[PDB]
This record gives structure tokens, sequence and C-alpha cells, in this order.
């Protein structure tokens, strides 16, 4: 949300 | 010159105050100018510690001269962007404000330059080490042990590898790499620019397909107004952008809409931008750059030509890949206001105006009448 994700699937 | 240092804490703290304003309402979130200044202040203490005694070998230091001239600038320029654009900076919307946010992102981008020149307040600048070798080379092979050179030097080294066509793709370049905005190049930031548009061997390719031509591409753009920007495409999943991520300087930063309907954001650690983004395209998620139903084909990048117009590369400048930057040779600062118009250009272009091609204004023809010199254009 306010965070860096990982690069999806 | 610690006179040097004592000044630009003057101006610094200046801007610290208008910043802190509760009608402006900043999130702490990176970049956030309210840590970026003091951080600042408290490494070029630390420099000036190291110094003591020997502070003959800093005045000589001509990258950290350069800095102090540049941090100077910048927060005069922060600070009459304050004055004139007055209640516009309190309207989160308002491109005074947005002008502030770009700031934040040159503040940022010159702290990580600062204590990648002199960490722990050491210069080791003169060794470097840059990342990519192909890179590196190029650098040791036209500049030696240089931490810095000016961008005219910078581009004419580079072309003789890497051919620029135009002086408009030149200064779209320029705007891309010159993150502290002060016509320098330094071996810092020369080495994001080469990581960002790896490889080396078709680097201005890179670049041009990545960044110039692609319209997911954004320029000077934070994770909030991502987040921020892809909020009428919420309803269209597959949405994504990307811009340098500022957090982790040298890396790309992807935001995209997932078919839940919310904004992720990424950073591709290793993998290059267009395996990035081609098997992103691949594989469902990144489908709309900016929303536009069309994903281009990045293929090709692996290994046929087409070109860039000059049209183009006017959009990718006029877009915001530029700061404060004069329209008309998107290569000197906008220092001076056409009355009675309001037009705003660089005294070169007006100057070569006036003289060759006549008293009129070079946007609309309208009779220039005086002349205020100008700091900022908070509209820019
Ligand atoms: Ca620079
Ligand atoms: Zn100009
Ligand atoms: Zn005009």
């Amino acid at each position: 949300s306010d965070g860096y994700t990982p690069e999806p699937a | 010159d610690k006179k040097m240092v004592e000044k630009c804490w003057k101006l610094m703290d200046k801007v610290v105050r208008l910043c802190q304003n509760p009608k402006l309402a900043l999130k702490n979130s990176p970049p956030y100018i309210l840590d970026l200044l003091p951080d600042t202040y408290q490494h070029l203490r630390t420099i000036l510690s190291r110094y003591e005694g020997k502070m003959e070998t800093l005045g000589e230091n001509e990258y950290f001269r350069v800095f102090m001239e540049n941090l100077m600038k910048k927060t005069k320029q922060t600070i009459s962007l304050f004055k004139e654009g007055k209640e516009r900076m309190y309207e989160e919307n308002s491109q005074p404000r947005r002008n502030l946010t770009k700031l934040s992102l040159i503040f940022s981008h010159m702290l990580a330059e600062l204590k990648g020149i002199f960490p722990s307040g050491l210069f080791q600048g003169d060794t470097f080490r840059i990342t990519k070798a192909d890179a590196a080379e190029f650098w040791r092979k036209a500049f030696g042990e240089k931490t810095i050179v000016p961008w005219k030097s910078f581009r004419q080294a580079l072309h003789e590898v890497h051919p620029i066509s135009s002086g408009l793709e030149a200064m779209a370049l320029k705007s891309t790499i010159d993150l502290t905005c002060n016509d320098y190049i330094s071996v810092f930031e020369f080495d994001i620019f080469t990581r960002l548009f790896q490889p080396w061997s078709s680097l201005l390719r890179n670049w041009n397909s990545l960044a110039v031509t692609h319209p997911g591409y954004m320029a000077f753009l934070t994770y909030d107004e991502v987040k921020a920007r892809l909020q009428k495409f919420i309803h269209k999943p597959g949405s994504y952008i990307f811009r340098l991520s500022c957090t982790r300087l040298g890396q790309w930063a992807i935001g995209y809409v997932t078919a839940d309907g919310n904004i992720l954001q990424t950073i591709p650690h290793n993998k290059p931008l267009f395996q990035a983004l081609i098997d992103g395209f691949r594989e469902g998620f990144y489908l709309f750059p900016d929303g536009r139903n069309q994903n281009p084909d990045l293929t090709g990048l692996c290994e046929d030509h087409i070109k860039v117009t000059q049209e183009q590369y006017e959009l990718y400048c006029e877009m915001g890949s530029t700061f404060q930057l004069c329209k008309i040779c998107a290569e000197n600062d906008k220092d001076v206001k056409i009355e009675p118009c309001g037009h705003l250009m660089c005294t070169s272009c007006l100057t070569s105006w006036q003289e060759s091609e006549g008293q009129g204004c070079p946007f609309c023809r309208c009779e220039i009448k005086g002349t205020e010199p100008i700091v900022v254009d908070p509209f820019d």
C-alpha cells in the first residue's frame, strides 16, 4: 500500500 | 568555505520552516524534504570535520565547490517558489506544488550523490567504482579519475561511442541524466544512468525507447504521485507506469493496477527493464502504459531501426522531463519574464531573439515592452 512489493507472479 | 556551509544552512533552514507549515501537509513518504535537508546539512558538517586543518584540499576540491554552488541555487529557488506561488503551495494539485515535489526529487538525488562521493565525509570520488565494466571503461578512458565533467565535455565524449542525433536529443538526454540539474555530469550520475539503461551496448537506443518514446514513462515522479496517477485506472487493470526508484537510486519502479483493483509498485532487483517489461506484458500484468490501449513492442532491444521525431523529443521535454528550463532551447534556465504578455524564457534565447528576429515575443508575437528578471516559474 505504501511499500515496494515483489515483482508479480 | 565554512562561510559557504554557513550561508547554506540559513537558506535550508528557511526552506524547512516553509515546509513545516501546517497548511502545507507534507507526507513523510520518500522523498521527504524535511529529512533531506537536515540530512544534507549533517553530512556537510561531517565532511567539514574531516578537513579541519586540511581545509585547502577541500577548497581545491572541484566537486564539493560545485556542489555547494548548486545547493545554494536550489534552496534559493525553493524559497522564491514559496514567495511567487503563495497560497498555491497549499493546493495539493497545483503546479507550484508539483514543482515543490520535483525539487524534493532533486534534493534526494543530490544527497545520494553527495554521500556516494564523500562517504563518511571522505572524498573518494577519484576512487569511485562504476558498476558496469562497460561504462566504467568509458569514463576512465574519457575522463580518468575526474569526478565531474561539464555536460558539453560529456556530450562530446559520449558522442564518439553512442551517436547523438541532434541538439534536441542531447537536451532530452541531458534532462534525463543530469539529476542534480546543474549542467555537470558526475561519475555518480553517469553510474545511475548507465545502470538504468543497460546494456551499454545499446545505451541510447534503450533510453530512447524506454524513456523518450515510451508513454508509460513518468519523468520526475514519486511513489505517491504514481499511486495517485493510477487512480483513474483502478478500474482498468493492467494499467501500469514506471519511473526511477527514489529510495533505490539506479533502479526502476513499476507501478501497476491489478485485477483486484488495487495499486502496487515493485522494484526489479537485477533484471533489465525491457525484459521486466516484456515478461510483464506477456504474463498479463503491464498492459496499458498510462492507461492507453496500445502497448509498445520492445523485443529487438534484445537484439531493425525506427526513429524518434524532433516532435517527440520536444514532447518528452515539454512533459516535465526538464526542470525550470527555457522551453525554447530546453537548455538554459528560465531567468526572464516578458511584459506585457508574461511569457518566460532564458535571457540567452531572448537576447538572440531581439537582435536577430525582432522586437516581438517568440511565443505569441506581442511587442516586448519591458522585462522582469525571475528566479523561478511556479508554473513550469
Ligand atoms: Ca548534474
Ligand atoms: Zn532558451
Ligand atoms: Zn509572449
